[PDB]
């Protein structure tokens, strides 16, 4: 374990450093807004994650340029339906940074950009010039206070402030949660709906996949804390949908710790029945998690999950080092053994002295997340 | 599209405030109480207690401070609302008729800021120069004290402690200089500033920050001579002055925390401190200089919220958990008692002995303030049971005339690997006990228990005791399948600190007959059984995210027949005929209707805005109620006549309204004795011990009573100057409806108390004729 | 040989113009 989590968040392998922006663009909530959406953006963006995209077409990059100019803010949305076009809610996505490149005669533009705000889809418009552009209503962000606020008595109020972990989650359940016995529920029911719990749980969870303490690399705010987590959760495009339909912090929470505690298998999307990997082997290789957006050499987004063994998996073609997302691997592509569909690709390390030497990258749209035994499909919260 | 009704039937009995001075009279010795939303006044005489004036205001009183500005003949009061709503009022008394008049008000609400944890704070200076509030963290409010400022403009000042803990106000300082204790990373600390009014900004406080106990949680303000503050929290009580600091370290005091306190001798000689488990000591400070403090336990009374001396030895404790008292010390003795039947946290309505006039029953109270409350009408009548222990939910048996009731005692971990129970309770002293089949210091363990008691003596008669580490959640009492016994049925959850969601859970079936308690039946689930209902003749129960319906079967078992897997977490359960309203703790709701043919569940309707969720009840098979955060009511309604598939599926909030009380169950039926203008009959029970009625109305009754109430406030004398409009209004730290769907009972039954001039002018559009429909609606409870 | 035709989506190498013609139908599903 000595490969640097830092190197992939950089974005390294788009080529010289970008042209950067960071004053930051956000409308009120509930506003009506008219926004441009890019074509072949076919990923489902949750708000804080990073998205890299390069452009070839004229008009995308002309759509680029006129923002650059503007709020730098353009529209990403969630098609439930690819073919059709039919998409019901989305994200925005600000322009982080830029650089356009004229190599081989063609307009070639590198942006990386940022997810900022949730949004319900009003209306679609298609101009004359192809591009389209889309009349959006900003979701609101539901922001609740301690559940005990509306019981807590004001003698205690003094009591809520605080200075062996288990031994101190325990105090806290006790103090925190000590007004609980004027309602018809207990202090654990309390617990389950509590931010700090939820978050601390999800923290056990993450530090079985990396080593980084959360004093820094975790933030704070349960709603940056709770859209980081889903940024970086392998699951499939309509449980995606579903988790951005949440508009409180604290269901956002409680529906991720349960899908990491369902879903222990992953198998092929299209198969359904082969199972590719477990939680078990899933491990954090970037800082922003064990799953991240990254593009390809055409303009393909892949949401690429880094885990530590996968089966039922054939190479194709030899390693490669050209504009390998990992510094100092070589991918080959990797095939379901039954369906034969892209399932991702094998990193193998260039140098002995790195560690691991080999490592899987699977990419998000061709994974299905499995719950073992006999059930159906089900999220709660 | 709803129209519906809510009174209150009782009062809110919770105490928590009270204050002592002279409000009335610089002679006479005034003690006010406020509960909730109501304020009762007292002259304290040789005897007891003189009532004088008991007011209704339109607010939730947060704070309640005396004071005397110089000049003024008598103090004045400073009330604040929950809703930021400041008054200062005088008390005036013009012979035989007593009003209160509003000397200021105003609102303080600012449009942006985060409400602070240790919630709103108010001070008042010695001097009675200037009004403190913490409202927001970071931010000090501050009110001049100026006869002009009748509106009562504040300005705020910016502060680098964010998690203040408490703050108050220093005697003796030339200046009006603040002592307050906050924490930040390398811990607790108490510092002091200088508040300028000409500047309106601070100033370097009189004494430098001194570092404190990691548990400093109250600071009390010393008077003349002495002077500086006193600090106190889990196991140290410190002083400090500038110069000179005090530290003792009672172990008296280690068992609990103290959370109240008052002032006995006014240059600050003697203090009463009230812990959490209702002991009271006293803190006396020895003498120009302070020679040493010295702490010694006086005795045991109610779980206090608050205290006050009277004067002659007479002590009142404001408690909010138990009933409030009146005693006597002889540096403690019980001289009287005030019922309390808050908290409530469960009830039902049983028709006892003249099997038409309805009688309620409720589990107030907690810990060894826990008991049984019994309500009738005559003003109302209540008999009080005491517990000893906190009561959980109940239930009634007709066919065994008794009822039965889950609690639950506190015991402390043995140093021999075994539990022991602090006081004698109901568990303890059961006439006939028992425990269950097994399976799988100084902590507290909750230890819970099924009670079976006699409906005439309200005696123990059986205590079941459940297994280790096992919580009961859920009691229904019915027939099921083709059986004539009545059983008690039980839902519980395995808990373990281990395990955030539970894993674990039975339903358990238990028989009363020929006075003894058997386990008849016994079912494992793989999860908490949060709430059962009978449901034409089975039993439907709650799963963690499941909801099952179990079938009684002739082996004398439970045999489970359909499940529905829900996308929210099975909390409160509801039915009527064959409809079943399911709801979480984040106000998503969820309809289900069982199909008799199909054997399985239908997903009708569902409505999901996140907020915290108190109690839910269905009033007919259109229109359902629920009580949510900020204490307030919602309804919502379905359409079984809507043309697309997308209106049928959805639930229209039709309703809003703000309670001011926090409901924890509703229950169907009447107290009053059974061409009627109100259908249907709930009645909720809340945390301050306020019980109210909510009924169903008819759209020509509705409009009459909605434009009589807008009518009514153009007369009415708000106390404070509040209009009830706002007070009524939907309200949440984000959103601010006005009411819709709904009709205050309170206000429509006050037209009956004014004068007979104003009457008139409500009914100028005839005064005798609304007197009669009036009375009419007041029949109803 | 040296396999001059590519997938455009995943970067699949391919000696012949007819292997990546059926593997770009594999994406689509
Ligand atoms: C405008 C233009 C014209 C021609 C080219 N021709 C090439 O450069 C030759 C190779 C090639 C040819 C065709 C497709 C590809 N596709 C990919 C390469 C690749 O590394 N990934 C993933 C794999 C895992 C990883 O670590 N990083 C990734 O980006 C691809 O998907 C490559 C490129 C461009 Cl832009
Ligand atoms: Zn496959
Ligand atoms: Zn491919």
């Amino acid at each position: 374990i000595n490969f640097d989590t830092s190197l992939p968040t950089s974005h390294t392998y788009l080529g010289a450093d970008m042209e950067e922006f960071h004053g930051r663009t956000l409308h009120d909530d509930d506003s009506c807004q008219v926004i441009p959406v890019l074509p072949q953006v076919m990923m489902i963006l949750i708000p804080g994650q990073t998205l890299p995209l390069q452009l070839f077409h004229p008009q995308e990059v002309s759509m680029v340029r006129n923002l650059i100019q503007k709020d730098r803010t353009f529209a990403v949305l969630a098609y439930s339906n690819v073919q059709e076009r039919e998409a019901q809610f989305g994200t925005t996505a600000e322009i982080y940074a830029y650089r356009e490149e004229q190599d081989f005669g063609i307009e070639i533009v590198k942006v990386k950009a940022i997810g900022r705000q949730r949004f319900k889809v009003l209306e679609l418009r298609t101009q004359s010039d192809g591009i389209q552009q889309a009349k959006v209503q900003i979701l609101p962000e539901c922001v609740l206070p301690s559940t005990m606020s509306a019981v807590q008595l004001e003698s205690l109020n003094k009591c809520q402030i605080f200075p062996c972990s288990y031994k101190w989650w325990q105090k806290y359940q006790k103090r925190k949660f000590h007004c609980a016995n004027l309602t018809s529920w207990p202090r654990w029911l309390y617990s389950l709906y509590d931010a700090e719990t939820l978050m601390d749980r999800i923290k056990k969870q993450l530090r079985e996949w990396d080593e980084n303490l959360k004093d820094d690399s975790l933030p704070s705010n349960p709603i940056d804390f709770s859209y980081r987590v889903a940024a970086c959760l392998p699951i499939d495009d309509v449980l995606r949908i579903q988790l951005l339909k949440i508009g409180s912090a604290i269901q956002r929470l409680r529906c991720e710790l349960d899908i990491m505690n369902k879903c222990t298998s992953l198998c092929c999307k299209q198969c359904q029945e082969t199972e590719i990997t477990t939680k078990n082997e899933i491990f954090s290789l970037s800082l922003c998690g064990p799953m991240a957006a990254y593009v390809n050499p055409h303009g393909y987004v892949h949401e690429t999950l880094t885990v530590y063994k996968a089966c039922n998996l054939n190479l194709i073609g030899r390693p490669s080092t050209e504009h390998s997302w990992f510094p100092g691997y070589a991918w080959t592509v990797a095939q379901c053994k039954i369906c034969a569909s892209h399932i991702g690709w094998k990193f193998t390390a260039t140098k002995k002295d790195m560690s691991p030497q080999k490592f899987w990258g699977l990419t998000r749209s061709a994974l299905l997340p499995t719950i073992p035994d006999t059930e159906d499909e089900i999220s709660p919260d | 599209m709803s129209y519906n009704y809510v009174v209150t039937a009782q009062k809110p009995t919770a105490v928590n405030g009270c204050v002592t001075g002279h409000f009335t009279s610089a002679e006479d010795l005034n003690l006010l109480i406020a509960k909730n939303t109501r304020l009762e006044i007292y002259v304290v005489t040789a005897e007891g207690l003189r009532p004088v004036k008991e007011v209704g205001m339109y607010g939730k009183i947060a704070v309640m401070e005396l004071f005397r500005p110089k000049g003024e003949s008598k103090d004045l009061l400073f009330i604040l609302t929950a809703k930021y709503n400041a008054c200062i009022l005088e008390y005036k008394q013009s012979g035989e008729s007593i009003d209160i008049i509003t000397r200021a008000h105003g609102n303080v609400q600012d449009r942006i800021g985060r409400p602070s944890e240790t919630g709103i704070i108010g001070i008042i200076d010695p001097e009675c120069r200037m009004i403190g509030l913490r409202l927001y963290d970071g931010l000090f409010k501050v009110i001049p004290l100026d006869r002009d400022n009748k509106e009562l403009k504040a300005f705020n000042i910016r502060l680098e402690e964010l998690h203040v803990i408490d703050v108050k106000f220093l005697y003796g300082c030339q200046a009006p200089t603040i002592c307050f204790v906050y924490q930040d990373p390398q811990g607790r600390h108490v510092k002091t500033y200088e508040v300028s009014l000409r500047e309106k900004e601070f100033n370097k406080g009189p004494w430098k920050q001194e570092n404190v106990e990691a548990e400093a949680s109250m600071v009390i303000a010393v008077p003349e001579p002495f002077g500086g503050a006193i600090i106190i929290g889990q196991e140290s009580i410190t002083y400090h002055n500038g110069d000179k600091y005090l530290a003792i370290a009672p172990p008296i005091i280690k068992q609990s925390t103290i959370v109240c306190h008052n002032r006995v001798d006014p240059n600050g000689s003697r203090y009463l401190l009230g812990d959490m488990e209702g002991r009271l000591f006293m803190l006396l400070l020895e003498k120009v200089t302070l020679k040493d403090l010295r702490v010694e336990l006086l005795g045991e009374t109610s779980i206090a919220e608050c205290l006050t001396y009277l004067d002659n030895g007479v002590v009142f404790v404001g408690s909010r958990l138990g009933d409030s008292q009146l005693v006597k010390l002889n540096v403690v003795v019980a001289m009287e008692t005030f019922t309390n039947l808050g908290p409530i946290v469960d009830m039902c309505v049983v028709d006892l002995e003249r099997q038409g006039q309805g009688q309620l029953v409720t589990c107030s109270g907690a810990f060894k303030e826990g008991s049984l409350r019994i309500i009738r009408n005559g003003k109302l009548h209540i008999r009080t049971v005491p517990l000893y222990e906190s009561p959980r939910k109940i239930c009634y048996q007709e066919v065994s005339q008794c009822f039965g009731v889950l609690s639950s005692r506190i015991e402390v971990q043995d140093t021999s690997g075994g539990t022991t129970a602090l006081r004698p309770s109901a568990s303890t002293q059961a006439l006939s006990s028992s425990v269950s089949s097994s399976k799988l210091f100084g902590e507290e363990v909750e230890v819970h228990n099924l009670l079976i008691i006699d409906q005439h003596t309200f005696e123990v008669l059986h205590a079941h005791q459940f297994l280790q580490n096992e919580y009961a959640l859920s009691l229904v009492s019915c027939k099921l399948g083709k059986d004539p016994n009545t059983y008690f049925i039980v839902g519980t959850a395995m808990v373990y600190p281990e395990e955030a969601e539970p894993k674990q859970g039975r339903i358990v079936v238990f028989q009363y007959s020929d006075g003894k308690l058997q386990t008849v039946a016994e079912k494992e689930v793989k999860g908490a059984v949060y709430s059962m209902v009978e449901f034409n003749g089975k039993l439907l129960a709650s799963i963690n995210s499941t909801v099952r319906l179990y079938e009684w079967t002739t082996e004398k078992e439970l045999r489970t027949e359909c499940n529905h897997y829900n996308n929210i977490m099975a909390l409160y359960l509801k039915t009527k005929g064959d409809f079943i309203l399911v709801g979480d703790l984040m106000r998503s709701v969820l309809l289900l209707a069982y199909k008799p043919m199909e054997g399985n569940f239908e997903e009708i309707a569902r409505d999901f805005n996140p907020n915290w969720m108190s109690a839910v009840e269905i009033l007919d098979d259109d229109n359902f109620l629920g009580a949510e955060n900020a204490f307030n009511l919602f309804v919502c309604q379905k359409d079984s006549a809507a043309t697309t598939d997308e209106e049928r599926q959805h639930l229209q909030e039709v309703g809003l309204f703000h309670l001011g009380e926090f409901v924890n169950v509703f229950c169907h039926g009447s107290l009053v004795m059974q061409s009627t203008p109100t259908q249907g009959s709930v009645l909720f029970g809340t945390v301050n011990g306020m019980i109210g009625l909510v009924t169903s109305l008819s759209e020509s009754w509705y409009n009459l009573l909605l434009d009589m109430q807008n009518r009514l406030n153009k007369v009415i004398k708000s106390v404070g100057k509040i209009e009830h409009s706002f007070w009524r209004s939907f309200h949440t730290e984000r959103k601010t409806e006005p009411a819709t769907g709904f009709i205050d009972g309170d206000l429509i039954e006050s037209f009956l108390d004014i004068s007979r001039p104003k009457m008139q002018e409500v009914v100028a559009n005839t005064a005798d004729d609304l007197i009669k429909v009036v009375e009419e609606l007041t029949r109803i409870h | 040989g040296e396999r001059p035709f590519h997938c455009n989506q995943c970067g699949a190498s391919f000696t012949q113009k007819g292997n990546l013609l059926r593997h770009i139908k594999l994406h689509s599903g």
